[PDB]
RNA sequence: AGGGGAUCGAAGAUGAUCAGAUACCGUCGUAGUCUUAACCAUAAACUAUGCCGACUAGGGAUCGGGUGGUGUUUUUUUAAUGACCCACUCGGCACCUUACGAGAAAUCAAAGUCUUUGGGUUCUGGGGGGAGUAUGGUCGCAAGGCUGAAACUUAAAGGAAUU
C-alpha cells in the first residue's frame, strides 16, 4: 500500500501527516516561524542604512590570499553591530 | 633453461606436418635436410629446430601426441573407422534371442508395439 | 505448461493434490460399516471418529482414537458405504 | 486479509499475461469480476471465461489471447464526475485512440466511451488496454 | 557492504546461542559461530609406534588415539593458518 | 496504420509469436523461425513448401519452447500423440 | 572492396534485399556498417560530447575519451553507439561504426485525427537504463520535442515531429540518458496496439529463399 | 500429417529398446518433461519410446526443410558421441563440430572457425552450453538430444533420449541420419532397412 | 572519537552541568 | 534489602615491555558474576529488510503431523505397533541453480508484480555538523529513559563498485 492510508474517508490522516512532515523543509520552517523578523540582521529588509563604526580588514579562507576589505556598521533601526563588504576596488578611500 | 621458443616450436610441427619420412629418427642426418627445406637466417636457430623436429620424431614413434597433423593422421584412422562388429552389433544377440525387460517396460511395448519378444524380470 | 486444462483435471492430479486445494472442495473422509463378532448390529463409522465408538448392545470397543485415521479392533469387519 | 476481489482477480490476470500463459484461476468469486470481464470480452482482450460453482465463493476459469496488456483496478473508488472523465483517461491510458477506463456508474458497470454517450458517471473500477 | 548470507555464522531461526571459549587465547564466541576441528590424532607421535612395540608388554593391540574437539576464534584460526581467506568465487564453495 | 485515404501508413507491419501472440522486437536477437519440410505420399519431403512456425525469445529462454512447438504441431496435424491438453 | 563476409552482406550486396525493412521485418542479425549504409544512404551523424575517462595505473593516468554518436535518418530510423577510444577522432569514427550497427526503427502515430501523416508516438514508451527513466508522452501537432537539447536532437534525427517528455534521475548523466531514451523509442513496436491484431502469414526469411548467393 | 508409414515399426522398437535408450534418470525430472511413463522401483523413470519418434522424425523434417545441406551443424562435446557426429556429418552432408566448441564460432565474425548455420543438433545440452549459449544471440533454431533432468533452456526441439550411455546416443543419431537421408530422396524405399551397421556411428573405448 | 566514548564524554559532562544546576536551583 | 559468594573479574595493588604505559602480557584482588522481593524500559534488541492477503522460474535436503504403497527390518520366522524405503500432502527453520522482474550496485523468490506508477494499514527520514545538545514537561532511589529545538558554521559529507 505504499505506506499510506487509501481510503475515500482517510482524509485527516493525510492532511495532519502533511503538516508535519512539511516541517523538515528548511524553507517552510524558515517562513512559518517567522526567524527572519527575530534573528536576521536586516529584519526581513532588503537593504539597511547604518553607520560606518571602523574600517574592517579581514584574510581569506583555504586556497586563497587577499585582504577583502571590510567594514563594520551599525544599523539604525535594530542597533546590531554588522560587518559589510566593499565590493569594487579602490571603494575603501570613498567611505570614512 | 631449455624452454623452446614458440618460433621453432611451430616451425618444427610444420615441418613434421608435409614431411613425416623426409626428418628421420637421428638428429644429424635431417638437421642439413631442415636447412634445404626452410629459409633459416642462423646457423643457431636451424640446429635448434632440427633438435626439437628429431625429439618430435622421436616421441611419436612412440605414440601419437598433441598437433601432430602429418598427412599420415587420417590414414589410420580412415582405415580405422569401420569397426562394424561381423555379427554381435549389439543387436539380436548377447542373449537367448530374448530382450531382457521389466514390467513397466513391457506396459511401453503393449501400446502400439507388443508384437516383439519379451522377458520380464 | 502454458496450454493446460485447469479446468478438467485428471484423477491421478486431484487425487494428488490437498481437499482444499482441488478444482471443487470435497472431502476425502469415507464412512465404513462395522460388526461385531456374532451379532450383526450394523452401525456406521467414521473414518476420523476422534472417540471410541462402541455398539449400544455390546459394550466393546470399535475403534480407536487416533490423530489420522481411525484404528478399528481387530475382532472386526469393515465394509464402505 | 483479502479487502477487494477484482483487484486480486485483474492482478492474477496480469501476471498470467505475463508469464505467457492463456489462462489463469480466479478465485475471490465476484459479480463486478463477471461484468468486468464480459466488457473485457466486449473488445475482446479475453477469451472465454466459464464460473465453476461450487457452494462457497467460486472459481473463474478465463482463456486469455495475446491481445492483452495490463489490467488493474483504481482502489479506492474514485467519485469522477463527468468532466473529469477526460482527465482520468489522460493519465490511465497510453493514447487515445485505443485504451478503455472501466468505470460502474448507475446504468451497469461499463468504459469510458460508453459512458460519455449514454451521458452518465459513476466510481471508476479501473482500467483496461 | 554485506559479505556472506550467514553473517556471522551458521544461524537462521534461532536469534541466541550459549557462546563458547576458544582454545588458544581465550575468546568468548557464539557456539555456532566458532570453528570447530575435531583432533583423531593417536596418542604417540609420529612413527616409533615399532619402539613401543617391542617393549610392549601383551600382543600389543593397545594403540590407543586420543580424540578432542577445539574451538577457534575467528582471528586465532587464521593466524594459525587453520582457516585462510579465499577469492569472492571461492567464498561460496562450502 | 492507416489514415483518411486508407493508404497504410507505418512500415514493417512486424510478426507475432505461434505460441504466445506478442510482437517480435527488430532488436529480438533470440526469436528463431522454425520451417517443416512437407511429405506426401511416397514418403519424402517436397522442397518449396514450408509449415513455418514462429516462436518469441522470452518462450524459448523459459524453456517452453519444446511445449509449444509441440503444442503447434499436434494442432496443425504433424505430431499425433506427443501432446495432452488436459495434463 | 567490402568482401562481405555474413551471408546478409553477400545478399544485399548482389542486390538481392533492397530494403531495410526486410531485415528489421525478419530480425536478421547484422554485423556490416556497409549493409547499413547501403540500404540508408541518407545517414547523418551527430555527436554530443567527448568525455575523457581515466584509469589510475603505477605512473600516470591512461586518459581515454569517449564519445557518443547518434545515427538515424529523419524519416523512421535511429541508432546510438558508444566507443572509448585513445585518440577522440578515432572514439567518434568507432561511434559512427557502432551508431550504424545499432540502427532501430520507429512507430511514429498521431495524438490523434486520423488526417495526414504519423508524426508524434502511437503510444506511451519509456526506456531505463540505470537510474534515468525518459517517459514519451505523445503530443498534439505542433508542439514539438519538448525535452532536453541532446534528446531533442537524438528524436528529431529519429523523425518525430512533436513529443512529450518526462525524466527521473540522476539526467545530467548524458550517456545513461540517452541509452535510456534510446530503449524507449525501441519499445514503441514492443506495444500491440489494437489495430495490429489480425493474423497474418509469417514470411520466409529472405536467407532460405536466396541460398544459392550464399558462402563460396 | 504423415502417409502412417512412419509409424514405429517393431524392427526399430526392438533396436531402441535393446540400447536402453527408453532408460531414463532417477527422480531428477524437469517439469519441462513430460514424456516420462510410470518410475520402475528403483527409480529409474521409463520414457515413452513411443513419443521419440514422432519428435526424430518431427526433427528429420525440420533438418530436411534446410535447403542447402551444411548449414546444419551437430556439436558434441562428450567423448561418447564424437564418431556419432563425423559419420552423421559424413553420410547426410553438415559441417562437424566434434571435440572442442570454440567460443565465437557463431559470434566473432573474423575468426577461422567461423560458420553461420540454420540449424544447431546438440548431444548434451548441459554439457554444450556454450554452444546454446552463442546460438541464442544469431536466431538459430536448437535441437538437442535431451534426458529427463536436461535442461531445456534455449532448446526448441527436444529429443527424449538416454544421455549417459554410449548405445543410446549413437542409436539416435544413427536413426535421426536414416530418416533425413529418407526424407532427402536418397535412401530409396522408406521399408528397406539402412545398409550401414547402426554400430558405425558408435565410439569404441581406445 | 568513538559513540561510546564521545556519549560518556557528554553524560560525564551533563552530569557535570546538573550539579551546578542543584547549587542555584 | 537478605541469602549465597567456589572460578572469572569494571576499580585498585604489583610484575614487566616501552623514550614515556595507571594500555595490551603475568600474579593477587573489592563491586559484580548465582538466587529471593522490588526497580532500571536501554543494544549492531539486525534478517540493519514492519504486519496481513494474492500471484509469479525450477531442484534437492530437512523438522512436525497426516495419507497410500502384499514395500524393507523388528518381537513369537510370520499379527499388530514401532523404526526405516518410495510417492503425495499441509505448515515450518532454511538451502542450491537461474534472473522473467527489480535495484546505483553489492545483491534479492523478494529487496519481484513501481513512469504500463492505486490490495489494506502503522511508524520514520528531507544535505553534512551543531545535536540527540540546551531548555521546558514526564518516569525513575540514583545512574538514566521518552518528547525535543534554536543561534551559529560548512559545499560538500555519505552509498555501491572500477583501476
Amino acid at each position: 500500500g505504499k505506506g499510506k492510508p487509501r481510503g475515500l474517508n482517510s482524509a485527516r490522516k493525510l492532511r495532519v501527516h502533511r503538516r508535519n512532515n512539511r516541517w523538515a523543509e528548511n524553507n517552510y520552517k524558515k517562513r512559518l516561524l517567522g526567524t527572519a523578523f527575530k534573528s536576521s540582521p536586516f529584519g526581513g529588509s532588503s537593504h539597511a542604512k547604518g553607520i560606518v563604526l571602523e574600517k574592517l580588514g579581514i584574510e581569506s579562507k583555504q586556497p586563497n590570499s587577499a585582504i577583502r576589505k571590510c567594514v563594520r556598521v551599525q544599523l539604525i533601526k535594530n542597533g546590531k553591530k554588522v560587518t559589510a563588504f566593499v565590493p569594487n576596488d579602490g571603494c575603501l578611500n570613498f567611505v570614512d | 633453461g631449455r624452454v623452446r621458443t614458440k618460433t621453432v616450436k611451430r616451425a618444427s610441427k610444420a615441418l613434421i606436418e608435409r614431411y613425416y619420412p623426409k626428418l628421420t629418427l637421428d638428429f644429424q642426418t635431417n638437421k642439413r635436410l631442415c636447412d634445404e627445406i626452410a629459409t633459416i637466417q642462423s646457423k643457431r636457430l636451424r640446429n635448434k629446430i632440427a633438435g626439437y623436429t628429431t625429439h618430435l620424431m622421436k616421441r611419436i614413434q612412440k605414440g601419437p601426441v598433441r598437433g601432430i597433423s602429418f598427412k599420415l593422421q587420417e590414414e589410420e584412422r580412415e582405415r580405422k573407422d569401420q569397426y562394424v562388429p561381423e555379427v554381435s552389433a549389439l543387436d539380436l544377440s548377447r542373449s537367448n534371442g530374448v530382450l531382457n525387460v521389466d514390467n513397466q517396460t513391457s506396459d511401453l511395448v503393449k501400446s502400439l508395439g507388443l508384437k516383439l519378444p519379451l522377458s520380464v524380470i | 505448461v502454458l496450454v493446460q486444462d485447469l479446468l478438467h483435471p485428471t484423477a491421478a492430479s486431484e487425487a494428488r493434490k490437498h481437499k482444499l486445494k482441488t478444482l471443487v472442495q470435497g472431502p476425502r473422509s469415507y464412512f465404513l460399516d462395522v460388526k461385531c463378532p456374532g451379532c450383526l448390529n450394523i452401525t456406521t463409522v467414521f473414518s476420523h471418529a476422534q472417540t471410541a465408538v462402541t455398539c449400544e448392545s455390546c459394550s466393546t470397543i470399535l475403534c480407536t482414537p487416533t490423530g489420522g485415521k481411525a484404528k478399528l479392533s481387530e475382532g472386526t469387519s469393515f465394509r464402505r458405504k | 486479509t483479502r479487502s477487494s476481489v477484482l483487484a486480486d482477480a485483474l492482478n492474477a490476470i496480469n501476471n498470467a499475461e505475463k508469464t505467457g500463459k492463456r489462462q489463469v484461476l480466479i478465485r475471490p468469486s465476484s459479480k463486478v469480476i463477471i461484468k468486468f470481464l464480459q466488457v473485457m470480452q466486449k473488445h475482446g482482450y479475453i477469451g472465454e471465461f466459464e464460473y465453476i460453482d461450487d457452494h462457497r465463493s467460486g472459481k473463474i476459469v478465463v482463456q486469455l489471447n495475446g491481445r492483452l496488456n495490463k489490467c488493474g483496478v483504481i482502489s479506492p473508488r474514485f467519485n469522477v464526475k463527468i468532466g473529469d472523465i477526460e482527465k482520468w483517461t489522460a493519465n490511465l491510458l497510453p493514447a487515445r485512440q485505443f485504451g478503455y477506463v472501466i468505470l460502474t456508474t448507475s446504468a451497469g458497470i461499463m468504459d469510458h466511451e460508453e459512458a460519455r454517450r449514454k451521458h452518465v458517471s459513476g466510481k471508476i473500477l479501473g482500467f483496461v488496454y | 557492504p554485506k559479505k556472506r548470507a550467514s553473517n556471522g555464522r551458521n544461524k537462521k531461526g534461532r536469534g541466541h546461542v550459549k557462546p563458547v571459549r576458544c582454545v588458544n587465547c581465550s575468546k568468548s564466541i557464539p557456539k555456532d559461530k566458532a570453528i570447530k576441528r575435531m583432533a583423531i590424532r593417536n596418542i604417540v607421535e609420529a612413527a616409533a609406534v615399532r619402539d613401543l612395540s617391542e617393549a610392549s608388554v601383551y600382543p600389543e593391540y593397545a594403540l590407543p588415539k586420543t580424540y578432542n574437539k577445539l574451538h577457534y576464534c575467528v582471528s586465532c584460526a587464521i593466524h594459525a593458518r587453520i582457516v585462510r581467506v579465499r577469492s569472492r568465487e571461492d567464498r561460496k564453495n562450502r | 496504420m492507416e489514415n483518411d485515404k486508407g493508404q497504410l501508413v507505418e512500415l514493417y507491419v512486424p510478426r507475432k509469436c505461434s505460441a504466445t501472440n506478442r510482437i517480435i522486437k527488430a532488436d529480438d536477437h533470440a526469436s528463431v523461425q522454425i520451417n517443416v519440410a512437407k511429405v506426401d505420399e511416397e514418403g519424402r519431403a517436397i522442397p518449396g513448401e514450408y509449415v513455418t512456425y514462429a516462436l518469441s525469445g522470452y518462450v524459448r529462454s523459459r524453456g517452453e519452447s519444446d511445449d509449444s512447438l509441440n503444442r503447434l504441431a499436434q494442432n496443425d496435424g504433424l505430431l499425433k500423440n506427443v501432446w495432452s491438453y488436459s495434463r | 572492396g567490402w568482401v562481405p563476409v555474413t551471408k546478409l552482406g553477400r545478399l544485399v550486396k548482389a542486390g538481392k534485399i533492397t530494403t531495410i525493412e526486410e531485415i528489421f521485418l525478419h530480425s536478421l542479425p547484422v554485423k556490416e556498417f556497409q549493409i547499413i549504409d547501403t540500404l540508408l544512404p541518407g545517414l547523418q551523424d551527430e555527436v554530443m560530447n567527448i568525455k575523457p575517462v581515466q584509469k589510475q595505473t603505477r605512473a600516470g593516468q591512461r586518459t581515454r575519451f569517449k564519445a557518443v554518436v547518434v545515427v538515424g535518418d529523419s524519416n523512421g530510423h535511429v541508432g546510438l553507439g558508444i566507443k572509448t577510444a585513445k585518440e577522440v577522432a578515432g572514439a567518434i569514427r568507432a561511434g559512427i561504426i557502432i551508431a550504424k550497427l545499432s540502427v532501430i526503427p520507429i512507430r511514429r502515430g498521431y495524438w490523434g485525427t486520423n488526417l495526414g501523416q504519423p508524426h508524434s508516438l502511437a503510444t506511451k514508451t519509456t526506456g531505463k537504463c540505470g537510474s534515468v527513466t525518459v517517459r514519451l508522452i505523445p503530443a498534439p501537432r505542433g508542439s514539438g520535442i519538448v525535452a532536453s537539447p541532446a534528446v531533442k536532437k537524438l528524436l528529431q534525427l529519429a523523425g518525430v515531429e512533436d513529443v512529450y517528455t518526462q525524466s527521473n534521475g540522476k539526467t545530467r548523466t548524458l550517456e545513461n540518458t540517452l541509452k535510456a531514451a534510446f530503449v524507449a523509442i525501441g519499445n514503441t513496436y514492443g506495444f500491440l496496439t489494437p489495430n495490429l491484431w489480425a493474423e497474418q502469414p509469417l514470411p520466409v526469411s529472405p536467407l532460405d529463399i536466396y541460398s544459392d548467393e550464399a558462402s563460396a | 500429417s504423415l502417409p502412417a508409414t512412419f509409424d514405429l515399426t517393431p524392427e526399430d522398437a526392438q533396436l531402441l529398446l535393446a540400447a536402453n535408450t527408453h532408460l531414463g534418470a532417477r527422480n531428477v525430472q524437469v517439469h519441462q518433461e513430460p514424456y516420462v511413463f510410470n518410475a520402475r522401483p528403483d527409480g529409474v523413470h521409463v520414457i515413452n519410446v513411443g513419443k521419440t519418434w514422432e519428435k526424430l522424425v518431427l526433427a528429420a523434417r525440420i533438418i530436411a526443410a534446410i535447403p542447402n545441406p551444411e548449414d546444419v551443424v551437430a556439436i558434441s562435446s562428450r567423448t561418447f558421441g564424437q564418431r556419432a557426429v563425423l559419420k552423421f556429418a559424413a553420410h547426410t552432408g553438415a559441417t562437424p563440430i566434434a571435440g572442442r566448441f570454440t567460443p565465437g564460432s557463431f559470434t566473432n565474425y573474423i575468426t577461422r572457425s567461423f560458420k553461420e548455420p540454420r540449424l544447431v543438433i546438440v548431444t548434451d545440452p548441459r554439457s554444450d552450453a556454450q554452444a546454446i549459449k552463442e546460438a541464442s544471440y544469431v536466431n538459430i533454431p536448437v535441437i538437442a538430444l535431451t534426458d529427463l533432468d536436461s535442461p531445456s533452456e534455449f532448446v526448441d526441439v527436444a529429443i527424449p533420449c538416454n544421455n549417459r550411455g554410449k548405445h543410446s546416443i549413437g542409436l539416435i543419431w544413427y536413426l535421426l541420419a536414416r530418416e533425413v537421408l529418407r526424407l532427402r530422396g536418397a535412401l530409396v524405399d522408406r521399408t528397406q532397412p539402412w545398409s550401414i551397421m547402426p554400430d558405425l556411428y558408435f565410439y569404441r573405448d581406445p | 572519537m568513538r559513540a561510546k566514548w564521545r556519549k560518556k564524554r557528554t553524560r560525564r559532562l551533563k552530569r557535570k552541568r546538573r550539579k551546578v544546576r542543584a547549587r542555584s536551583k
